[PDB]
């Protein structure tokens, strides 16, 4: 009878990680406490809460928490693809494989982009950004604590994109044309994320984050829009092509200028060691050539989209 | 396929203890990157050691590296030593302005071996003598 | 061939830096291998230091070790310090049994923040009170 | 004409080291001044001259002085094996490759052996040990000084067997049966070398070393001579073989033993860090085990010549 279990498992992936995070959920529930005493709760909780304030620190209990999201978020993505979306596609008239699986993964993105993007957007309204706000930037600078929403959200996109390369390096069957400056996009995404934490300014990383995530949002509406039928997929596109240059080359030239000027324009940028105060000409160029690297691909893609535009409406 | 995986997953993470070995060790042991311990010896085996660094390298850079440097340089096990640490009390904390000058040194030691102990015992006024 | 003989020869070279910087290293700083620092704080923030080792580690190893211990567990620029660090001159420098004993302590030190300064200048008899 | 020059270089592969060498040598030569303020001066001779009693210290120098002597070596082996062996060989009336150019190695053998093995004997009977003196290598341990001649003699070893490592590593073209324990010997070597050097204890290393010299040159000799028309092979075998037990394992039993009883059956075994005093339960089991398979390996060899033994008197 164990047979039938490994076909279950191999048409339906998601038991195992599904099995092990109900275990890990129901022992720390189950434990009585569910105080920091435990270890469940080092891999289920933010950690590091000052005193009892909204404020965190960082650590290693970081690292633990992003692995088991890790896991919680593959389950996720194998679950809700297959459960839900398979049969929602299939009901869909559309007819396929290519076309069936393309859209299989542009509906996922859809719904944790749509998770994501108004959680973020939330996140930075209960802050001194307020609609990208670029003088906050340079408000407190070597601050070691983060609002938990902030910080819960912040390993949440850890989590799930390092997880998304993952996924990539294992390389599953058929990337696609269009896989090179892909796996570049991700890890530069990965390394942005873990640098932005790691350095102490995550300020200056929620914007970006916002960016990307409602840019992508609209892109893959628009996308299985169009892979079904379409009846209004061209709005679409326009409405997404007039946000994506508005919000994607706009706020990050916007935080690009901002960040070089203010910080640079100035004369406030020494060492000093001990505050971890080496916002000065170290650390500058590091992050600004990693959001160069950003904005550049973002050129790249816009040209592949203006070339699109070109192509459709030219016949 | 997994043992690909296992190599990036290995080098991402080495990486990440890098740099935060990088963080605690250079927050810890910073003194040797803004002050620098300036030596100067006297009539004999004893020496005069300060800390000339910048701004931000307070009398704590100075205090740590002197301690450094003291139990770093003279080997004991050969003959004991006998040193003194004077404080200097009429600056504040963090007193050096960036332009190279640098103006009054605060903390400044002296240290030697017991044959001139006589010496350090001299030229160390009144503050206690630390014969280690 | 060639690229084995380089990665073979780099190996070894890797390895030769390893023991020879471990040589080095362990010898600078050796003071954690065989002096433990006991903690004992006082009524406030303020705590008394020594070094509890083996036969082994002298007043080398006590004090260094109570020295970077000061300077890394309490952070000045929130507020500034003022340690004190009293001599036990009743003792030779090398002075401890192999047995867990150890009978006298050595170097002993004070330290806290300014808000009870008063109380590490009373708790200090005479020596000279170091606010760092 | 210069392809004349690179057929020369291609039969004759010595020029390049001997070119090399000599500009080094040429150089600091003519420098005018021979003291250690040049740097030619660390390329050539030892390093860390105790003021200016006969006693040295080490370093980095050593290690730039074992790399000339890397290239020294590789030119005399090159230089000496061609110009003189081979001609010599021819003259032998012993036409074949594969016995010529074993006896050319071994005849190679017999010269640097001969060489090593009584200026090592020269080197401890001007010591303590005088005729394996087993106790002082318990007098003192922690010496950071070592004797010029005897240190340029250790560096000398250093350098030689790590080229033959080299040169094996290199895997030029048909190693032969008897190549995984020969390799095991060699690297085992060079850690001997190398540990019992770093860790400040070379009096413990310089018997072994005679053992093994004086032990490959009767090898070697007795190897060529039965590979020419022999005549009395079977004498100089026997000499071999009797000298062979008689240093080899009796002296490192002798050795072992010392070690282990000596050092081990006392109650001076403390650590004390700065005086670099380990000689204590962490170091000895390294250089022990080292011994060990020294000893394991020659145990080995012996079977293997107890087998030949056996085999030519059995007919
Ligand atoms: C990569 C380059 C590696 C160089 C540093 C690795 C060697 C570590 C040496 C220990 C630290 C040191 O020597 O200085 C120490 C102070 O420690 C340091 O200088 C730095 C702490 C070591 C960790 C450094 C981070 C390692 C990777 C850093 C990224 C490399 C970037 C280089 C240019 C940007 C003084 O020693 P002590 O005797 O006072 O105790
Ligand atoms: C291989 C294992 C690697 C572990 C050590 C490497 C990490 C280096 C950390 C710096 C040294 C340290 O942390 O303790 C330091 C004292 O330094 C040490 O403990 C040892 C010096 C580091 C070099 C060690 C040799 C490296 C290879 C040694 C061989 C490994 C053998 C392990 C079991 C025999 C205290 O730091 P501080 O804040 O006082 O300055």
């Amino acid at each position: 009878i164990w047979f039938s279990f490994r076909e279950i498992s191999y048409r339906h992936a998601w038991i195992a990680p599904l099995m092990i995070l109900i275990a890990v959920y129901s022992a720390y529930f189950t434990s009585g406490n569910t105080t920091k005493t435990n270890v469940l709760h080092r891999f289920v909780a933010v950690s590091y809460q000052i005193g009892d304030t909204n404020a965190y620190g960082k650590g290693i209990n970081d690292l633990c928490f992003v692995f088991y999201y890790m896991i919680f978020f593959t389950f996720l993505r194998e679950f809700l693809m297959d459960v839900v979306i398979r049969p929602f596609a299939i009901r869909l008239h559309v007819t396929s494989k290519h076309r069936i699986k393309r859209i299989m993964e542009q509906m996922y993105a859809i719904f944790y982009t749509g998770v994501s993007g108004p959680f973020g957007i939330y996140c930075m309204y209960h802050s001194d950004l307020w609609f990208f706000n670029t003088k906050a930037m340079y408000r407190t600078y070597p601050d070691f604590t983060n609002p938990f929403l902030f910080k819960v959200f912040y390993l949440g996109q850890a989590a799930f994109w390092a997880q998304q390369a993952c996924i990539l390096v294992l390389q599953l069957e058929k990337p696609r044309k269009d896989h090179n400056e892909l796996t570049f996009h991700h890890i530069v995404t990965l390394l942005l994320i873990w640098s932005s934490y790691v350095f102490h300014f995550t300020k200056m990383g929620l914007p970006i984050y916002i960016t990307m995530d409602v840019s992508d949002f609209l892109l893959s509406f628009s996308k299985t829009l169009n892979y079904l039928d379409s009846g209004l997929a061209f709005f679409s596109f326009a409405i997404f092509v007039v946000a994506w240059i508005y919000l994607r080359h706009y706020i990050n030239l916007k935080i690009l200028w901002s960040v070089l000027t203010q910080f640079r324009t100035e004369g406030n940028y020494v060492l000093n060691f001990a505050t971890q105060q080496y916002k000065c000409w170290i650390s500058l160029p590091i992050v600004f050539v990693l959001i160069g690297a950003l904005q550049l691909v973002n050129l790249y893609w816009l040209f592949l989209i203006f070339r699109v535009l070109y192509r459709i409406l030219w016949r | 396929k997994i043992f690909n995986l296992f190599r990036v997953c290995f080098i991402s993470l080495l990486l990440i203890a890098a740099v935060e070995y990088f963080k605690y060790g250079t927050r810890i042991n910073y003194e040797w990157f803004h002050c620098t311990p300036i030596k100067e010896p006297q009539s004999g085996s004893v020496i005069k050691l300060w800390a000339r660094g910048g701004p931000f390298c307070d009398k704590r850079g100075e205090y740590k590296t002197i301690v450094k440097r003291i139990t770093r340089d003279y080997e004991p096990n050969d003959e004991h030593l006998s040193f003194c640490i004077i404080e200097n009390d009429n600056v504040p904390p963090v007193h050096y302005p960036i332009h190279e000058d640098k103006g009054e040194p605060g903390y400044v030691a002296y240290v030697g071996y017991d044959t001139d102990s006589e010496l350090v015992q001299e030229l160390c006024a009144d503050s206690t003598i630390y014969h280690m």
